[PDB]
């Protein structure tokens, strides 16, 4: 199967640089073309770089907003695609793709965020049903994540494991940090009889953090 | 195609 | 640079029926004899998935359902016979030359029978007071339509600062949206009123659902 694996966003300040890198097997890399493209709100899915083969020398094109100031390369010997960032741009805030064979095959992308904003850790409280207990035959628990800066977090049920019935939402901007919300749904004999346990990860403040789902006492 | 790939540009 | 327009922005198709999804090109994609277009997939949360090149060929492994085609500036995907998991932004996108340009996407919704939400409401954890903060949280799941109005009452009195709503993509399984709302205050206001109220107005039912609590149990 083909894998692609960027690394390397995150935070930085206007002006600044960063070097986003690509690791890519299940096909022969010194022959593929391989592109970086990201994604905004804004712009929508913009092409920002292609690097060709060995065949066509290595050849690099790049889009006109980003000309001057991104270069792309590779190293064939080690299956990696760099591009390195200077000169950096709130507009240039984004979701980035590398790609495989021109666009054949794409990443999970890695999250770029341009901004003077300092970098602010989760709060992360469980939330338990309202005191009284269970109405029906199944019962919905919650977890909330609060003012946490810049995108993204990873949230999970007990570290993946409980997987359907649960809906996370998209987050949004409360005054300059992000507030999401996340609900799981299960069977009434499940809970509390085993434990469910909310899992948030901020890896821009190199945070982790598992919040137990407990019954309220009054 | 499998360098190119299916979605590259046109070529001769 | 070639600019793709899509459209429709979006279209909402029944189980079994045909979707159809158009692309033009502001100059012509063709070259060396073949229209360089390409359609994606992005399903919630995912990159873009690879379906269709050449206008009409499919890519690698892609299901029969979906086919393109056009040449020139004028370009479609069909989709046929739609299926849940269809559900998911479409674009399309020019490989004539650099720079490569995309769509503006295309959103597909799939209709099915209307689903009145299941209503759950939660009260600040007691993590969150003894940090010195207040938000009251009320989950609508699984309904359908997307369209819903939510209302918040503190002690029998309406209430709209500090209030946020956020929507679910559609679901690939069973097609229905789910959404949070969710009421932030001081903690210092939390403590002053007493009862606390969400009611959901849906198409399903003329009156509302109500979920509710007071802070003293």
């Amino acid at each position: 199967e083909v894998k692609l694996e960027e690394s390397g966003g995150g935070l930085v300040q206007p002006g600044g640089s960063m070097k986003l890198s690509c690791a890519a097997s299940g096909f022969t890399f010194s022959d593929a073309w391989m592109d970086w493209v990201r994604q905004s709100p804004e712009k929508g899915l913009e092409w920002v770089a292609e690097i060709r083969n060995k065949v066509n020398n290595h050849a690099t094109n790049y889009a006109e907003s980003v000309k001057g100031r991104f270069t792309i390369s590779r190293d064939d010997s080690r299956s990696v695609v760099y591009l390195q960032m200077n000169n950096l741009k709130p507009e240039d805030t984004g979701i980035y793709y590398c790609t495989g064979l021109t666009f054949d095959y794409w990443g999970q992308g890695t999250t770029l965020t341009v901004s003077s904003a300092k970098t602010t850790a989760p709060s992360v409280y469980p939330l338990a049903p309202v005191c009284g207990g269970t109405t029906g035959s199944s019962v919905t628990l919650g977890c909330l994540v609060k003012g946490y800066f810049p995108e993204p977090v990873t949230l999970t049920w007990n570290s993946g494991s409980l997987s359907s019935g649960v809906h996370t939402f998209p987050a949004l901007l409360l005054s300059g940090l992000y507030t999401l919300s996340s609900s799981v749904t299960v069977t009434s004999n499940t809970w509390p009889s085993q434990t469910i346990t909310c899992n948030v990860a901020h890896p821009a403040s190199s945070t982790k953090v598992d919040k137990k789902i407990e019954p309220r006492g009054p | 195609p499998g360098e190119r790939g299916e979605t590259g540009p046109p070529g001769p | 640079d070639i600019v793709l327009t899509q459209s429709p922005a979006s279209l909402a198709v029944s189980l079994g029926q045909r979707a159809t999804i158009s692309c033009r090109a502001s100059e012509s994609v063709d070259n060396y004899g073949i229209s360089s277009m390409n359609w994606f997939q992005q399903k919630a949360g995912q990159p873009p998935k690879f379906l269709i090149y050449a206008a009409s060929k499919q890519g690698s492994g892609v299901p029969a359902r979906f086919s393109g085609s056009g040449s020139g500036t004028d370009f479609s995907l069909i989709i046929h016979p739609v299926e849940e998991d269809d559900t998911a932004v479409y674009f399309c996108q020019q490989s004539k030359g650099v720079p490569y340009t995309f769509g503006g996407g295309t959103k597909l919704e799939i209709k099915r029978a209307d689903a009145a939400p299941t209503v759950s409401i939660f009260p600040p954890s007691s993590e969150q007071l003894t940090s010195g903060g207040a938000s009251v949280v009320c989950f609508l799941n699984n309904f359908y339509p997307k369209d819903i109005n939510v209302k918040w009452k503190i002690d029998g009195s309406e209430r709209q600062n500090g209030v946020l709503n956020s929507w679910t993509d559609q679901d690939s399984k069973d097609s229905t949206y789910s959404m949070s709302s969710t009421l932030t205050l001081t903690k210092d206001e939390y403590e002053r009123h007493n009862s606390y109220t969400c009611e959901a107005t849906h198409k399903t039912s003329t009156s509302p659902i109500v979920k509710s609590f007071n802070r003293n149990e």
